[PDB]
């Protein structure tokens, strides 16, 4: 038998339902989902880190002439300077009166760290979700997991289930990502070919250990002015750096609904938006037949004491007369309340007490005992303590928080004041009649 | 929330309290409308009734 | 200097632009889009391939009992049969009347050849365009290749230009695409972990090599029924090889705009669709102050011949009295017609002619020869052959098709009715003046 279900998509809330035929007793069934994993589809765009400058021996043509080249190298920059008279400890290098002159290039490339500092970009789409469900149905437990779409089935333990697309879609990441150390950042990192210095991404390779790198920093060579020999470089401040100093707050403080993310598969995980529609099969052998079920008769209700809190606290006792030996389910197909225990055990005369949760003051329902009902009612008052982290809201609340009482002010308030216009047309018509009479 | 719904009452009752007023003035002037000075009252249950 | 254009997206067709500055001769700028290429993002989702049904030998329990057990492999089915009497060439393999039982299993695992057979199912989205471009400037050539974004400037002797973004998208491929032996199909295949019997990607791996494998293909054991040993099974048809026989017609025959689809990269190239704004950069030293820039005078045109032609076939013929000897830039600053010489050699007195095409048949524009301008016009003639395939309509048509004496015909095609109503109701007025004077 195939029987359908929405379920909240919220980890460590169980939910209860039955399954209805004719002949056959109503059999339980508990849907729990385990844990969620959304796991998203990423491209990598490249990677960036601290740079390192490297400052080849300049060279010198002396007492000659000597002229520039390009070379390959990212940031490669090239610069001759006439003039020059290097000197070292040794002494004059060269013999001209400024007729040498020397040649200076500069270029850069990742520091080595950068083999463990690295930050990757990222570009994510098409978040997909992943849920591990566990399902109980005649003191049996069965598991499985499946992506929510409903084309890809699970098989496991007897029973094949297949999900049903989220009702609302949730992703907390951005078109653009940025990884690094094991920490999430949304931010717009910019694209492929796109060097500003002075900001993320200054130095780019589409691998850690690419040979091919393109980048550049604004690297500005001046003239030597000293008696000795150096080459002086400027240049602006490392764009990584700046961005590590003021990245802002991680993903993780920021994600709604406290998604636990991840960073090895890069995918949330543990976190609840939205609704789980779900279809379960169940093997007709599982199934009991009524012939064999425990027998009920003068099933009645009592509510000792019932108490309007988050955490299940409302009590209640059914006191039932049956002739077979055995055990039966129970339910509150009521949703705003929910029971604990789904079987119990069915003696001749015997009373048993149930424990429950309501969203709602007014407290009543109608509860199944294994194969009959009985409606009952009361009335909670709300707790104490007014902050609790236990699962909350096991029902939404469908505003029902007004009691009797309040429905019965706003009614008696109102009254037939439209009657009374229609009476005094009515009167005015008869008058009219009345000078007609006269 | 609550502050709606107790406006919307106070506005229906004002409403209706308004309708039935003026409907029971015009009821009676539409009795008292004839002058009634050439005949004695009509019945004195209708006087009774209007005042 | 920075220059705008817009240009159309399509190979082999030069655009011819100029730059007015005040003191600067105009220079010409040609630009060509070599070769056009785009490329999508892309994921692996699975592969399939012609499967291979294993049948292992049945395991044989002579006078005993077995049970079936179930496995890991992929597709695994089991089942146990009694009243099984293996015979072979040798003779009965058990003795006891039908005590021994018999357990068949049976799995599938993909084929060998398909290490160069397998098809590759893949998710594609985020087209991005990638131009290659030649720009020809003052008889000096560059090239550059850039993303269309119009973010990240291409760098060529350290020359920032900037392209794009496209005026609108367009890319062939859909969200569903598969790839085998280099042909690309489009297809909806089903999603990873969904099987279906007798259709495409009925086995999946995550990689041709995987050891864990996903796939159900109805295999269903029969009872042994021959005096022999065998175990036989039954199994719907392979899905790939039904999918190979009806797969269709390729990408290849499909694509709009005859974009060249290539397998590695899996990206498509050489095809024309939508307008590109590009700026450039020249730099000033570039520039010709037009102090030494040939100066014209009494520049008139005179059109020999001209034939409304797809390719280019119209002549025109210029003649101008100049007093110093160089180069001068030519060119046509109306969008319907384009020339084929961005500049020619200037002498005091000579005359030179110039081939160019237009798109009407009413050939009538503005040309500038070096800093001057012309005006003239010509009547053009459609040719005798209509079809070819070379560069055609270098400008789109701009309802110029409209000739001087349709337009003539027009003008003559309008009648004043207006005014024969206006004398009647001046009349109207003057003869109800006149009646009152009656
Ligand atoms: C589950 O409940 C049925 C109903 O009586 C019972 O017969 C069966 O033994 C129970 N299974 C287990 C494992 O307790
Ligand atoms: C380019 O044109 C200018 C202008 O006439 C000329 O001086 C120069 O020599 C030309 N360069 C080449 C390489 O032809």
């Amino acid at each position: 038998f195939e029987h359908a279900t929405t379920v909240p998509n919220v980890p460590g809330i169980p939910y209860k339902a039955l399954v209805e035929r004719a002949g056959y007793a109503p059999l339980n069934l508990e849907i729990t989902v385990v844990s969620s994993e959304l796991t998203p589809s990423t491209n990598k765009e490249y990677v960036t880190c601290k740079f390192h400058t490297v400052v080849p021996s300049p060279q010198v043509k002396c007492c000659g002439s000597l002229e520039c080249k390009a070379s390959s190298k990212a940031d490669y920059t090239c610069r001759v300077f006439g003039g020059v008279y290097p000197f070292m400890w040794g002494g004059a290098q060269c013999f001209c009166d400024s007729e040498n002159t020397q040649l200076s290039e500069a270029y850069v490339e990742f520091a080595p760290d950068c083999t463990i500092d690295h930050a990757v970009a990222l570009k994510v789409h098409t978040a997909a979700l992943k849920v591990g469900l566990r399902i109980v149905y005649g003191n049996t437990t069965a598991r499985l997991d499946t992506f929510v779409n409903g084309v890809t089935p699970g098989s496991s333990r007897d029973l094949k289930v297949i999900a049903g697309p989220i009702s609302a879609a949730f992703s907390p990441f951005d078109h653009k990502v940025v990884i690094r150390k094991g920490l999430v950042y949304n931010y717009d990192f910019p694209e492929y070919g796109a060097m500003n210095p002075g900001a993320f991404g200054d130095i780019q390779a589409s691998s850690l250990d690419a040979t091919d790198i393109v980048a550049r920093t604004d690297i500005r060579l001046l003239k030597p002015s000293v008696k000795n020999i150096h080459v002086p470089y400027t240049q602006a401040v490392s764009g990584y750096e700046m961005w590590k100093n003021n990245s802002g707050r991680p993903l993780q403080e920021t994600a709604p609904f406290g998604c636990k993310i991840e960073v090895e598969p890069l995918r949330a995980t543990n976190c609840a938006y939205g609704h789980i529609p779900i279809s379960i099969d169940i093997p007709d052998a599982a199934f009991v037949r009524s012939s064999e079920s425990p027998t009920i008769l003068e099933v009645s209700c009592t509510v000792a004491d019932c108490i309007y809190s988050a955490d299940f606290g409302g009590s209640l006792t059914l006191q039932y007369k049956a002739n077979r030996e055995g055990h039966c389910p129970v339910h509150s197909h009521s949703t705003t309340a929910v029971l604990k225990e789904a079987t119990t055990h069915v003696t001749a005369t015997g009373s048993i007490t149930l424990h429950f949760s309501t969203s709602s003051p007014q407290a009543n329902f109608i509860v199944s005992l294994c194969g009959k009902k009985t409606t009952c009612n009361a009335e909670c008052k709300p707790p104490a303590d007014h902050i609790i982290g236990e699962p909350h809201k096991v029902d939404q609340e469908f505003q029902a928080a007004v009691s009797k009482t309040s429905w019965n002010w706003l009614l008696a308030l109102f009254g037939g004041a439209s009657s009374l216009i229609v009476v005094g047309l009515i009167v005015l018509v008869c008058s009219s009649m009345l000078i007609n009479t006269r | 929330y609550t502050v709606i719904v107790l406006c919307g009452v106070a506005l229906a009752i004002l409403v209706g309290t308004a309708s039935s007023a003026a409907c029971i003035a015009k009821a009676r002037r539409d009795c008292l409308t004839p002058y009634a000075l050439a005949p004695n009252a009509t019945v004195p249950t209708a006087l009774a009734v209007l005042c």
